[PDB]
């Protein structure tokens, strides 16, 4: 009845995520709404691999060493990474995004569990499941965005002649 | 019939017109032939709202549409070259010229309006044969019109379509604005007279020769719209090779049609560039004409805005073309 | 309807010539290229050329040359093909036909 | 249409005149 | 169990479906393959209105009038059409497409049922379940054919300066 | 810092490099205002590529990137209006003047990489002060050289860079092509000083005016291609109002910069240009300026090419609106 | 770097010289 239940639910996030390839802003924050009432967290946070660096914007622009820290490392290993206790804080869910081949592509982390002591280790498949949807939107989102900002420039030039 | 027409109108007053970017109609380098009816029309409508004209002239949306589709229904489709879409590239070109090469900046509203109308117009009715025949040939428009014969007509069809009901698009004008307006038009479809173009052109090319020509002045101002024009109404001779290649394909024809005539009706023998048989002593024909006609001008054309050079250079590269073809 | 009828055969002696008929009904020959082409006995068609009898141009192939002349006439709607300096060589079936002068080379219409 | 007479080939061999 | 399959099968044909907004013919050509085995059709042809005229190209291209035939009045009345028998034909179901508002946009009929008589009418809530995300999707990607069109002839030219 | 500068090569010599089309470097109303550094250098390497230059002389991508990256650092940041993106914005003109301005099609594969490498290094290593300045106080570089003081040492380095290992871009010429090249990129960049342009414009604004100017004469040309030189050097000018606004912000900051050193150092009074407190009489002295030395040349480029047009508008444009500005 | 000496003021009140 929970499983059958989790994907209505993730039927329902695909669909959310889906109808907003427009605007990787927007979407980017869908990710962060729905991730968090997934897993039930208190607050996520969303990092895109810039190169060689994180860079969770999420409104300010928030840059750092693309293997420092547990963004850094998940980052870098491309494997989920569950804590109890970290030491308001207390627990962290963080997992990788990856593209189609499993080039982690950015990171995600959710902090400290409502009603919980910290992260159900079915919160976790829960949260792979999820971080498909994640990399295959962003994944295209951000290729979309490429062209039109591209395209756009084209233009500016085309109608000067 | 009236019915097609009708709502070609209600789908065309009701369609939103594309930005002139999205209709690469900014450019030197522009061809039609993938364009359906309706798209040229929008083009139009695009061109007459980004000279500012639209607005400078109170045109009713409404007028304007009904007024476009009317000159698209009075060039004859049956023509090969000189249907709507030659009158469509010359506006075109006529404006990017205003655009890119930038001559806007160079001359007055009523100028500009008159110049687009114009070139829209410049050849209403057509029916694929050149002055020079309807001359020997006696038509009945040769009784009637003394020089310029078929230009004479063109226009007296562009005025009879602005006098038409809902399609007055100048009905905004102050009667001398409107008054003068016409004066200009009428000045602008005699001078694509080819005939015009050569008796005049020399005093022209001596004042961008010496250095002399200049704008300001009234007279010197009106020679250049005439040369313009022609500028214009041959611009299909600038065009990428593959276009060019397939334009000349149409006069090529339409000029073969003529020379069956003139010996059929007229029982003379034609000069070779409408000799339907000569087709094989089309480049060199082509080469001359362009030696003769055009590169003279284009460059020209320049002297007075640099910007306007693509006209030149595309001009030349085709002559390259043509003259390669012409040594098979 | 449309037709070409062509005159009838012709036992000529060598040395001599021959002037064949080609006669239009049902349609005006004016504005097409009248062919001809020639077929030899156990062989294939070949060629000859064609005249506009609009302005009477002709285009002959070069093993036709001062051997074939045709001429044609709009009004009464013939074209005709003189064979001269005749030899064994041209023992042949000669057929007319006629296409469109702005097609590039579908006949139609066969005498 | 009167042009000197040196032009008229020229101007008459394309549609002109 | 058999409504929690005719989900996780819609789940499955949403997920692919929009993996080729890319490509409206190709997509085109999933929302009939998946049509078919959903339904279970012998076949299915897909019409996108064009104005005044349905043009089920499904390859060569075939208009014809909007409100004529089957697919014209399912087009005009915008709702579903069922068939026992017509009169290897034998059924149809033909169903609208309609856009965010409720406007038909496109309009696709299955024929004959394979393994049965008709068209369950159960066979028709489904059809109109996945019809959704064939309006929601053909919608978005012809929209961003006209983008990458336009955008496109706006570059032709700008190269030309 | 080696070390910056090394990796900067790796993802430099390893990007794709967008179109010029996507790069919008086809336009004369272009801006940098909004790349980064990285974009800027591949936009270079696009205008390599699309002038043939890189398949025409064997240049290795690998190459290519280290040197221009090496030119991109020998600009002084410090340096207010005379740094990298300046050299950058110039080879873009020169860029846009061959293409759409359709030059090219009118000189040699030589010409055309010497122009390209001369655009790119005709200030290197400026140090924000003009030839009057080093000259009156006596800087060692006034003692090394004669005339062109700093366009003589902009070569030196040009030179001093192409010689560099890893970064020989010529390496591919026979050693005759080669020397010439070398010989044309001294002349490019030599007529960079705004002394010559003015003790030499003079001789080709009359070839123009007299109608006889003419590339195909070896001597006529080279004179041209100094006066394209000085054309895009100062292009700047020709921008769009919000650009050259923003453009001759720099240039007012690194003059008034060598004001204060005329009155510190040299204890003089400096020209009012380059006088801070009379920062109120800029736009009179942009408009004297542009009169006395643009206007003038723009016009000139575009009877020799009409497609170099929008470069004239943009000018006079420009003039306009510093006039207004002068009576406040 | 000699030029007119009419010249001078305009060449010098720009950057020139
Ligand atoms: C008869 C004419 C002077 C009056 N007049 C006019 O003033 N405008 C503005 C028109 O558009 C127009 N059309 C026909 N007559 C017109
Ligand atoms: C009036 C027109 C047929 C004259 N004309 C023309 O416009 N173009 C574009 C040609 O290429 C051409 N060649 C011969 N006449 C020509
Ligand atoms: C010393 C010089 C003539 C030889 N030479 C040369 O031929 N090419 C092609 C270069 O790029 C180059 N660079 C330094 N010397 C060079
Ligand atoms: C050498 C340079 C500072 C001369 N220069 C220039 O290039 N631009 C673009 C100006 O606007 C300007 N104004 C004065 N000097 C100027």
């Amino acid at each position: 009845q929970k499983l059958k239940c989790e994907c209505q639910a993730l039927l329902q996030v695909a669909k959310n995520l889906f109808t907003h390839l427009d605007d990787v802003s927007v979407l980017l924050q869908e990710i962060i709404t729905e991730a968090r009432n997934l897993s039930n967290a208190e607050i996520c946070s969303v990092f895109l691999l810039d190169q060689n660096e994180l860079v969770a914007k999420v409104s300010y622009e928030i840059r750092i060493p693309a293997d420092q820290g547990i963004a850094g490392h998940v980052a870098t290993t491309g494997q989920i990474l569950n804590i109890p206790d970290a030491y308001r804080t207390r627990n962290i869910l963080c997992f990788p995004i990856k593209n189609e081949n499993q080039e982690v592509i950015g990171v995600a982390e959710l902090v400290n569990k409502i009603n919980g002591p910290w992260f159900s280790k079915f919160d976790e498949d829960l949260a792979t499941a999820f971080s498909i949807y994640c990399g295959i939107s962003i994944a295209h989102s951000l290729l979309y965005k490429k062209v039109n900002e591209a395209q756009y420039r084209s233009h500016l030039a085309n109608e000067m002649m | 019939s009236h019915m097609e027409e009708t709502r070609e109108l209600q789908s065309l007053a009701a369609a939103v017109v594309p930005s002139a970017q999205t209709l690469k109609i900014t450019d030197f380098s522009f061809s039609d032939f993938e364009l359906s009816d309706l798209e040229t029309a929008l083009c139009t409508i695009r061109m007459f709202t980004d000279l500012n004209l639209v607005q400078n002239f109170q045109m009713k949306h409404e007028v304007l549409c009904r007024w476009i589709l009317s000159v698209k229904k009075n060039y004859r489709k049956n023509v090969a070259y000189h249907n709507w879409r030659h009158a469509f590239n010359t506006a075109q070109c006529m404006f990017a010229a205003l655009k890119a090469g930038k001559i806007q900046n160079k001359l007055t509203d009523l100028e500009i309006l008159a110049l687009l109308i114009a070139a829209l117009s410049h050849d209403l009715d057509h029916r694929g044969v050149n002055n020079s025949y309807i001359q020997r040939s006696e038509h009945p428009l040769a009784q009637l019109y003394c020089h310029s014969i078929m230009e004479h007509h063109h226009f007296d069809q562009c005025l009879m379509i602005l006098n038409s009901p809902g399609n007055q698009i100048l009905s905004g004008l102050s009667i001398e604005e409107y008054k003068t307006t016409l004066k200009i038009i009428k000045q602008a479809i005699l001078a694509t007279d080819l005939a015009l173009y050569i008796k005049r052109r020399g005093e022209f090319f001596e004042l961008i020769r010496k250095n002399q020509f200049n704008l300001e002045d009234p007279h010197q101002k009106e020679l250049f719209l005439a040369m313009l024009m022609t500028a214009c109404d041959l611009s299909a001779i600038t065009k990428p090779w593959p276009i060019q290649q397939r334009i000349a394909e149409l006069v090529a024809t339409e000029f073969w049609e003529q020379g069956d005539l003139e010996r059929t009706v007229l029982q003379q023998q034609p000069i070779p560039m409408m000799d339907r048989n000569k087709r094989d002593e089309l480049p060199k024909l082509q080469v001359g004409f362009i030696d003769f006609v055009c590169t003279q001008l284009y460059e020209a054309l320049t002297h007075v805005s640099e910007d306007c050079f693509p006209l030149l250079d595309g001009c030349r590269k085709n002559r390259q073309k043509w003259q390669a073809l012409a040594e098979q | 309807e449309v037709q070409l009828q062509q005159s009838g055969a012709e036992v000529v002696r060598s040395g001599a010539s021959v002037k064949l008929s080609c006669t239009a009904s049902g349609f005006n020959i004016k504005d097409y290229y009248i062919h001809w082409v020639k077929q030899r006995p156990e062989k294939g068609l070949e060629w000859i050329g064609w005249i506009d009898p609009e302005i009477g141009d002709t285009e002959y192939v070069p093993k036709f040359q001062g051997k074939a002349t045709m001429t044609a006439d709009t009004s009464s709607n013939t074209a005709y093909l003189q064979l001269s300096s005749l030899t064994s060589e041209d023992t042949a079936v000669y057929y007319c036909n006629a296409g469109h002068d702005y097609d590039r080379g579908r006949f139609p219409y066969w005498g | 249409e009167a042009f000197n007479h040196l032009e008229l080939h020229e101007l008459a061999q394309y549609g002109i005149i």
